[PDB]
């Protein structure tokens, strides 16, 4: 199938209290496997998943000298924001930043991407094309002119269709059998009274891999969106996820509901029924 | 592998 | 930038099984700003050993994070998650439950 590689960075300006923290995370699909903190003892990108410790010396220099390099940049730019917002010294802010690219299923480049945030809030980002840029005010207007000056869009491009794929396919390869697969939801449903006029009905996804799912109910035939309690996907912490929704249907009119259930390692939906 | 060429704001 | 609340959902790895090994989960997410505290609680009293996911962020850019911690749970015993945010007056509590 379709994968990605991501990475997440974020700096967090604190004020008399020393330079600010810096967290930087990767993904390849829904699985996580390195980090540096800029609070931790070994100031070394770190292996977070079995499959890339056995990435060489080389590899883990070069991404720790890479990696405090993004976060000296992103260091300088929060006193620039601060200066392009007019805001005070005093304050603690935060510059989000997440790139990555998307290969299919025969490892040729699909996508890439780089959207970057202040506070939270949208700040520039690159379009689709690779080629320019979107800025979500009058402050990121100003980096956007300088960077389609220094061409910036080029440098980012040949990486996002170059480097980042070549990258991700290694990466997809070295953790093959925990990367390329699909575990299935697990399904079943539960049913609880509530009075004698009304019950829940919760329909369960368990165990699942990739996040990627959709739950729906419908009732007899129609989309029950939303009298239905739908809660985030959510890791089991073992590499899987869970999910669920739910209905309050009339007493003993159970039969009329049906929840559809659609996963990449399903070959074909589902459908539960009480 | 991160973008090896960070660029200031 | 107006600071956003956390979602907070308590849950088990595997179904509960009284008396059986598991591991007991606080997801916390859709937070802003990323400065937060997560403690799991068993009856009340915080579990010294608990551990949780290097930080991340979702595509509205909220702040996400998954606590963590090995338990047996029984008929008897009750577990919480107690989050710590700027966004909270005081710390808010959230009691597991079983199927949710």
């Amino acid at each position: 199938g379709s994968h990605s590689m991501r990475y997440f960075f974020t700096s967090v300006s604190r004020p008399g209290r020393g330079e600010p923290r810096f967290i930087a995370v990767g993904y390849v699909d829904d699985t996580q496997f390195v980090r540096f903190d800029s609070d931790a003892a070994s100031q070394r990108m770190e292996p977070r998943a079995p499959w890339i410790e056995q990435e060489g010396p080389e590899y883990w220099d070069q991404e720790t000298r890479n990696v405090k390099a993004q976060s000296q940049t992103d260091r300088v730019d929060l006193g620039t924001l601060r200066g392009y917002y007019n805001q005070s010294e005093a304050g603690s802010h935060t510059i989000q930043i997440m790139y990555g690219c998307d290969v299919g299923s025969d490892g040729r480049f699909l996508r890439g991407y780089r959207q970057d945030a202040y506070d939270g809030k949208d700040y520039i980002a690159l379009n689709e094309d690779l080629r320019s840029w979107t800025a979500a005010d009058m402050a990121a207007q100003i980096t956007k002119r300088k960077w389609e000056a220094a061409h910036e869009a080029e440098q980012l491009r040949a990486y996002l269709d170059g480097t980042c794929v070549e990258w991700l396919r290694r990466y997809l390869e070295n953790g093959k059998e925990t990367l390329q697969r699909t575990d299935p939801p697990k399904t079943h449903m539960t049913h609880h009274p509530i009075s004698d006029h009304e019950a829940t009905l919760r329909c369960w996804a368990l165990g699942f891999y990739p996040a990627e799912i959709t739950l729906t109910w419908q009732r007899d035939g129609e989309d029950q969106t939303q009298d239905t309690e739908l809660v985030e996907t959510r890791p089991a912490g073992d590499g899987t996820f869970q999910k669920w929704a739910a209905v309050v249907v009339p007493s003993g009119e159970e039969q009329r509901y049906t929840c559809h259930v659609q996963h990449e390692g399903l070959p074909k939906p589902l459908t539960l029924r009480w | 592998a991160i973008f090896q060429s960070s660029m200031t704001k | 930038m107006i600071q956003r609340t956390p979602k907070i959902q308590v849950y088990s790895r595997h179904p509960a099984e009284n008396g059986k090994s598991n591991f007991l989960n606080c997801y916390v997410s859709g937070f802003h700003p990323s400065d937060i505290e997560v403690d799991l609680l068993k009856n009340g009293e915080r579990i010294e050993k608990v551990e949780h996911s290097d930080l991340s962020f979702s595509k509205d850019w909220s702040f996400y994070l998954l606590y963590y911690t090995e338990f047996t749970p029984t008929e008897k015993d009750e577990y919480a998650c107690r989050v710590n945010h700027v966004t909270l007056s005081q710390p808010k509590i959230v009691k597991w439950d079983r199927d949710m």
